[PDB]
């Protein structure tokens, strides 16, 4: 159950990334989006599961 | 007046969104004419 | 003193403590209760009106 | 309750993602939600302990 | 009639904190040149030990609305709840911002709070709501109000941490109460204020008071 609600956690947030043509596009709600995502969740914890 | 108000920053906010485009697009202009006539109507309730 | 209108700080006497609402027990947010101690304190709170 | 936050989170995961896109209007809405409420991220995510 | 705060005037960010069942005020300060982060300068015991108010001063530069601030950033009004502000240290001229780094060991979140050479970009910018739901979003800010700060760029509030037992301040999820009392509105020219650096001249002699040269042998 504890897996699975980890789980289902990152995948939403995942989701909720924006999509690369607007970052591209350098919209600044999809940017401190990004950058909140990447603050919640560091790319060893990623890598190390 | 609280309700004025709370219309004045809705079309001060809305004014803002298409403050940078150069013409204003039709649907825009459909709705600042709701929001103008619900003024309107504010304004001569507060006048009577 | 008129009724509604008027805000009035309740104040004790001898004492000279301003009645005010005691800073929210901790786990309160569990309790999921609004209720809020009432206390005398000297200094109070803006709102204590 | 690991169970229900894995439900809550799957219908959320089907407002944010539609056909393999990103939806930015819920998307955002969401995250902002998510951070004002830690406890969604769970007991590990949370920043104190 | 109860003051309101309007740009241009100078204020300090007060936070209260219980130590010892004793509260303490603190007034967020920050050195500016050779150190960015902020911290706090306990004001409480001023009658014992004077404060150091120069570094704890600061500006309210700008109060924009939100969509208004977008439009900038794209590209003396009284404050509202709800208005980003903008706040230039007064000594040395640097904005107060939301920095990406992070030194809190508590929390993984949080991000240091700290001055910024360039007002350009979202991190300078701060928007205020009310602490309590007497206060109401789009009413103006009277002196003396609680109120929270989030940081545009971060949507982290400006937090006081205890978890340390030093007492920090840092940019989480977590939300503390502020106050900003006004240092100074308006000052009509030509009259002295206080918080002003100045020379006493011994009338117009064109002697001025002052301390012996450095490395004097009374110590100064």
């Amino acid at each position: 159950a504890i897996m699975s609600f980890y789980a289902a956690l990152i995948d939403l947030l995942g989701r909720c990334a924006p999509e690369t043509h607007l970052i591209q596009a350098g919209k600044g709600e999809a940017l401190r989006i990004r950058a909140i995502l990447r603050s919640l969740v560091p790319l060893d914890d990623l890598v190390g599961i | 007046v609280d309700y004025l108000l709370r219309l004045q920053e809705s079309i001060s906010d809305f004014y803002w969104y298409y403050s940078g485009k150069d013409v204003i697009e039709e649907q825009g202009k459909r709705n600042f004419s709701k929001a103008m006539s619900v003024a309107k109507q504010v304004f001569n309730s507060l006048t009577e | 003193i008129k009724y509604g209108e008027s805000l009035c700080f309740v104040q004790h006497v001898a004492s000279g403590l301003w009645l005010t609402y005691a800073a929210p027990d901790p786990k309160a947010l569990r309790l999921g209760v609004l209720k809020k101690k009432a206390m005398l304190h000297q200094e109070g709170h803006m709102d204590d009106a | 309750n690991p169970c229900g936050g894995e439900r809550y989170l799957d219908f959320l995961r089907f407002a944010v993602f539609v056909n393999g896109e990103s939806v930015e209007e819920n998307a955002n809405v969401v995250v902002r939600l998510l951070i004002r409420k830690p406890e969604c991220f769970g007991p590990a995510l949370r920043g104190e302990g | 009639e109860v003051q309101f705060l309007r740009t241009d005037d100078e204020v300090v960010l007060q936070c209260s904190a219980t130590v010892l069942k004793e509260q303490l005020k603190l007034c967020l300060a920050a050195e500016g040149f050779g150190n960015r982060l902020c911290f706090l300068e306990p004001t409480s015991n001023a009658q014992n030990v004077p404060p150091d108010l120069a570094i704890c001063c600061f500006i309210l530069e700008q109060s924009l609305s939100v969509r208004a601030l977008q439009e900038m950033l794209a590209n003396h009004r009284t404050l509202l709840y709800g208005h980003a502000i903008l706040l230039r240290h007064a000594h040395s001229r640097m904005y107060l911002s939301c920095l990406t780094t992070s030194r809190s060991m508590t929390d993984k979140l949080a991000f240091d709070v700290g001055l910024q050479e360039d007002a350009t970009g979202e991190a300078c910018w701060w928007t205020m709501h009310p602490a309590s739901k007497q206060r109401s979003e789009g009413e103006k800010v009277r002196v003396g109000d609680d109120l929270i700060l989030v940081s545009v760029s971060s949507e982290r509030y400006l937090h006081l941490s205890t978890a340390s037992g030093e007492l920090q301040v840092d940019a989480s999820f977590m939300q503390t109460l502020w106050n900003m009392n006004p240092i100074c509105s308006g000052c009509e020219e030509g009259f002295v204020t206080g918080g002003h650096v100045l020379r006493l001249f011994h009338g117009h002699m064109d002697e001025c008071l002052t301390i012996s040269p450095s490395d004097s042998d009374d110590q100064r």
